[PDB]
């Protein structure tokens, strides 16, 4: 029975796991996870500040005004933007967007626009303004984009047109206008009067003239004939010019940039989920203090570190081997 | 493990001492109980503690994928770009699982170390006034109560006043 | 006297060496090698699929069919394509291939093409079709590009052209057309009639209309002249229309799409080596079971991971001592 | 190393063992032998298996350049692909060298570890039965024939009998 | 009383600190910083070789001989080229410059051009070749480019021009022509008489045919017309060919790229130093035999490597007792 | 540190020993001092030296930015170069920092165990003839003048002889 004393360590219960290079699976006393593995699934207000979500319309159709995308005549201000993958309205009269992916790149860094009237359509008056498509219905009428207006001969007369608009607001403009590509000289005619038309279109550095390709093509949303369109930021102070014998697609409104900061377009099928986040993805937002995510690489806000690990686990405690 | 002591020549450990991650074990004629050693606990979860933190820190300016867009005719830049935000993902999550394996490794040695430190810090200690056990254990050759046992612990363990 | 027992470890023969961060050189016991240094020197088939080497042409020469690359005017399908680094036979007739290089980025997920007539020579009844050039030899006669066609004006006209092509077919196609910029407004005339051409193309996509630039050119292949190639994807069930006054390379042949996969464009000044290999690099083959290679960054197949070392070789046993 | 104990307290290794890393020699009555501790040595093998795996599954998912072709009009686009895939390389060849590096420091060093291990178990058996003469070996107080020998190597040598 | 021997490790009056994983700020006997944190706040010749500092002036304005950049009519050899962040003298006429960043990149690999005239003044007898711009001062009058020359109508006619220069030069030569687009029909008239214009140029490689595009711009520099610049390598051996039948703005003088190494246009507005370095970052020199430095991302010479660490020390010695 | 001879059982350093990293403290008759041992140390050097060679030697091909340049449509690629060149920035940041604080913990348990080791090589020879105080001190039976004290330092200790 003499005196005693033993050294030893903690064992306890425990059975978690963790693995090291010459071993796995090494069941340990304790343990932190530093991986976050979850998320709510929706798309979330950022910091309090609501995403614009363009739910069937894209970017082009929106900044344009397909007539089926009225809900976004007047956004507020967003914390980022939804897109779906395909969007179903996009340039209701087919053609293309010169430049879109630069354009969408400025938006990534866009906040807030304030959609303002710089040539109304009432002012047109030796031009009719009122032209139409079935490739852009709305409420089972034809109808055409909201933002800009299709100006056609009236009295069998495309006089020249030459407009002018100076940038008087402190903040920068984004300009749309566009070009009409007919399907033959007769629809040019019938269309322009003037066979032979151009745009030039300038400001302190745009220097741009454009001329009508006619082409046999395919048939899209019903309609053979193309509009392409262009954009152009407009500085405080400076003007922009138009000169234009036909085949124009006149501005009618435009963008006044009016907040700057962080923001991205989000490729996602979600739709709203009323909800507040720190930090977002395009599958769910992430509500975490673990220091990494593997929820999706493109994300926003307050965030965790993205790896594509299953699971990140670190020993704290001891080897876990308790007697018997 | 490295150090011979956790699952080595201490054979296993003690759910009975909920105290901290090492100590002690006495019994003499007043009775028998576990103490955790409150020093090296608290040195080693000071380390631990900050292994942890600087773990997170240092990858704290991790890559951060952006969303780009390219058409039709940009397929070889797009190509780049995904194979870059690809490439940099790889890096960062080969970085953080790495980290971790390695890591990990250094702090069960480093508990197999904490373990076989104190077990010396006692064996210096009592020298010739105990018997070596072999199992983590001493045997002392003469009365050793609460007081000499608490000094044990203290590591103000007086050697000439028992020899 | 005395009994004893003593503790101790392996020690062998082994002149194997490794490296660490505080020591260079260590003897081991036992070592392992992870790194793959040699290969066969070869362009193997891959997987028992071979190649398609293209030898002295290049990518537009075979598709175009310049006349020197008619060894390739209907190639089977391949695992990977070996091009030269300046292939002789390239535009015979000088000019340019329009978005070449995003074209060369198609061709790395394809592994076969099957050319089909789009346009047969036989349609064109007023126009002249036989257009050859000095440029373009075939057993060194004046000839032309197999896959397009050079139209000039016959009995001193050149009426306006409108053709249709509607892909009926289940693959994507290729499709191919140029437009040829002449040495002066005497020369345009001599070949077109028409002093002001154009070529205007659609599809459901395409909206092009393109014209003759004339300007004052060096002698390249012995012309002045110049021809500007394009292309397109035509998707199933879409079609393409064509119209021109002049100045028109009109398709005669286009490539059906019939196999995707992965593939690459491999350069290359090696040939054929009649082997087989799971992975191939520009400069010969690897066959191998080690994690890692420095052969060449470029590999198709199931290869090693690249990695640019001279030496890899892991510790297993322990410090070797004499 | 490390650990003290290859090329340290014991000298040199054994040409004579070729049975498996750690093990001992013994001298009795009967004759001598080497003979290989199963244990230790299965236990280290594991150990490297897995180190040799780990290194191989981790570097699994690295950059793979892809050829891409540029204009002349794109050396920008050229250049910047170019320093990319490099870029990506040099990161990989710098992880496989350093993990290669510092792995086979910790190789050396666990078997030394293995190896003072192996030892301490032999110590702590004999006790005071044995003389430790510090070059590895332990001179026998006492007769201990080639069953004895065996009961030292079990680890199943029972202290008091020869006492 | 009785002997004794101890075993211990140095101990100094070090207050050198470094970091581990588990602990920081650790006190070791000794240490070695191995991060450079200084630099000289200078721009310096490298290795002996001046740096091309264009002052207020951009590489365009410095190619096409703005008027406010005769400094640099002929520059000697340099080790690299800074730039400002916003020249002042860049284009005097307003326009653009084609391509503009690609030729910076080449110039990123030019050490030296020796500048020749191609088109000698002498050249134009049916044309006024005396153009100016008040865009473009000159000791408070209107001036031009030097390199480059404003070619207008002569009597109320612009006959068609044709010039060609064949590069008989072993180095390849850099050549700059423009194009003016006018405010309206009455300019374009008054200027240069034929209401429709081009300019074409040709090489070996080149097709060019550019046409003037007539817009309503705003003043820039007080001017609403705009000046478009084009450039391209003429090989040895090779010819360019220029035709125009007005808004050409012609060829004088040309670069022979006679240098070709490592260079670099850094942006800085810094001055000239008068110092000599091996290693040059954007704020200032660096003169260390540290592997680390962490001045500037970019940097030309013989340099220890970037990072972006505040701090790198090294422990050498052991932990350090008070 | 993990191997209890730096600030653990030998409680502090020697400002004493000037010398060299590790060594010895006598007392004898003839007197007392300190000595340095050569080989532990030199051994150190070596290994201390070859490690900051080798760090510096990985690092060396290591990414280095170039200036680009892109025009006010081309801010796609731009900011796509942008990143990249930041992202093989903070990859090699990274790996710097990480490396010396890994190897800083290395280096330290490094001196502490040749620390340990040499005093077990004293250990190993002294056996029944010194007390053990447990403080990194032998305290001899026997005594043990300076010839006796080198060849303690040498490892030619002869303990057959001292028996006593
Ligand atoms: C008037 C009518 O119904 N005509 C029948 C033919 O259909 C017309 O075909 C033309 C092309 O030849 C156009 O597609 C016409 O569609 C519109 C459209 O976009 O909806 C009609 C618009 O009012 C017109 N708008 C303007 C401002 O001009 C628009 C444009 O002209 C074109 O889009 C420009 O390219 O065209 C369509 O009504 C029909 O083809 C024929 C049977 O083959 O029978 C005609 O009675
Ligand atoms: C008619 C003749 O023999 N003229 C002699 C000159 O040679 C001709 O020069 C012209 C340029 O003026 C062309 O280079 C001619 O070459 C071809 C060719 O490419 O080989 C001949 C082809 O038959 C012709 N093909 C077609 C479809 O028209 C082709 C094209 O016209 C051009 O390529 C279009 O750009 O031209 C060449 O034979 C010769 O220059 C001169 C001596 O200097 O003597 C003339 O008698
Ligand atoms: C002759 C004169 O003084 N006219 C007064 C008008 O000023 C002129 O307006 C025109 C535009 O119509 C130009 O801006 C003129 O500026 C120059 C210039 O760039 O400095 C003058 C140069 O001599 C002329 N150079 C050449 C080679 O032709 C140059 C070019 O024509 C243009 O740059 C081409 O785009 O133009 C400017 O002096 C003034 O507008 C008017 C008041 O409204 O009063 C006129 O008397
Ligand atoms: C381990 O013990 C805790 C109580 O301390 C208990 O919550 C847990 O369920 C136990 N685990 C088991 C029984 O698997
Ligand atoms: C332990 O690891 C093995 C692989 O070694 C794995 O298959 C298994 O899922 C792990 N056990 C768990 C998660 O319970
Ligand atoms: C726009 O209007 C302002 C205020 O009248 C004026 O100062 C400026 O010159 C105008 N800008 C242009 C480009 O004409
Ligand atoms: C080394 O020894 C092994 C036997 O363990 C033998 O197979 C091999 O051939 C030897 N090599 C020599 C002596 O070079
Ligand atoms: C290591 O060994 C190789 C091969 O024998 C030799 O070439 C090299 O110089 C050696 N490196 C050293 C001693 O650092
Ligand atoms: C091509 O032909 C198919 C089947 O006849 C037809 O349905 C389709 O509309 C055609 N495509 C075009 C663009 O005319
Ligand atoms: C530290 O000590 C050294 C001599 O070992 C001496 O040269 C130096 O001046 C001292 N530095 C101080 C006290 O700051
Ligand atoms: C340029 O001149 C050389 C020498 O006279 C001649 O050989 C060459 O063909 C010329 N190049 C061109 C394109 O005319
Ligand atoms: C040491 O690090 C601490 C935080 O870890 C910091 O506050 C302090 O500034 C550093 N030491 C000194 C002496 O500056």
């Amino acid at each position: 029975d003499p005196d005693q004393i033993c050294i030893g360590y903690h064992a306890n219960n425990s059975t978690e796991q963790v693995d090291t290079i010459m071993e796995k699976n090494v069941t340990v006393t304790h343990a932190q996870d530093i991986l976050e593995k979850t998320h709510n699934g929706k798309l979330c207000d950022l910091d309090g500040v609501k995403p614009l979500i363009l739910r069937d319309c894209s970017v082009a159709g929106w900044l344009l005004g397909n007539p089926m995308c009225d809900e976004f005549l007047n956004v507020p201000e967003w914390s980022y933007i939804v897109e779906k993958i395909n969007p179903a309205n996009d340039l209701c009269y087919p053609g293309n967007f010169n430049d879109y992916e630069e354009l969408k790149h400025l938006l990534s860094r866009i906040n807030h626009f304030e959609k303002i009237q710089i040539i109304p359509k009432s002012s047109w008056s030796d031009h009719e303004a009122s032209g139409v498509s079935s490739a852009c219905p709305y409420q089972g009428r034809s109808s055409f984009f909201r933002n800009v207006v299709w100006l056609t001969k009236k009295d069998n007369a495309y006089p020249t047109i030459k407009r002018s608009y100076n940038n008087t607001n402190q903040e920068d403009l984004l300009v749309l206008w566009g070009i009409h590509h007919p399907n033959d000289a007769a629809e040019q005619t019938r269309l322009y009067q003037n066979p032979t038309t151009y745009i030039s279109v300038g400001t302190s550095t745009l220097n741009q003239r454009l001329v009508p390709k006619i082409a046999t093509r395919s048939k899209v949303n019903g309609q053979s004939g193309r509009m392409e369109f262009f954009w152009t930021i407009l500085k405080p102070n400076d003007a922009i010019n138009f000169e234009s014998n036909g085949n124009f697609i006149a501005p009618e409104n435009a963008y006044k940039i009016v907040k700057k900061g962080d923001s991205t377009i989000m490729k996602s099928e979600l739709e709203y989920g009323n909800c507040n986040t720190k930090c977002q993805t395009p599958i769910g937002a992430i509500n975490s203090s673990m220091p990494f995510h593997n929820i999706h690489p493109l994300t926003i806000g307050e965030c965790p570190k993205y790896v594509k690990s299953s699971r990140l686990v670190l020993a704290t405690g001891l080897r876990n081997s308790p007697q018997r | 493990g490295l150090f011979g002591a956790i699952a080595g020549f201490i054979e296993g450990g003690w759910q009975g001492m909920v105290d901290g991650w090492y100590g002690y074990h006495h019994s003499n004629e007043q009775g028998s109980g576990y103490a955790a050693d409150k020093e090296s606990t608290q040195k080693a979860i000071d380390g631990v503690t900050n292994k942890v933190n600087s773990i997170i820190d240092k990858m704290n300016t991790q890559f951060e994928a952006v969303g780009r867009e390219f058409n039709n005719l940009e397929r070889r830049i797009e190509n780049l770009n995904k194979k870059m935000e690809d490439g940099f993902l790889d890096v960062w999550t080969y970085n953080a699982e790495l980290l971790v394996l390695m890591e990990n490794e250094r702090t069960l040695d480093f508990h197999d170390s904490n373990v076989k430190n104190l077990y010396d810090k006692v064996r210096l200690q009592l020298r010739d006034n105990a018997k070596e056990l072999g199992n983590g254990c001493f045997e002392f050759y003469h009365r050793c109560d609460n007081e000499c046992m608490e000094s044990v612990r203290n590591g103000t363990y007086d050697y000439p006043q028992y020899s």
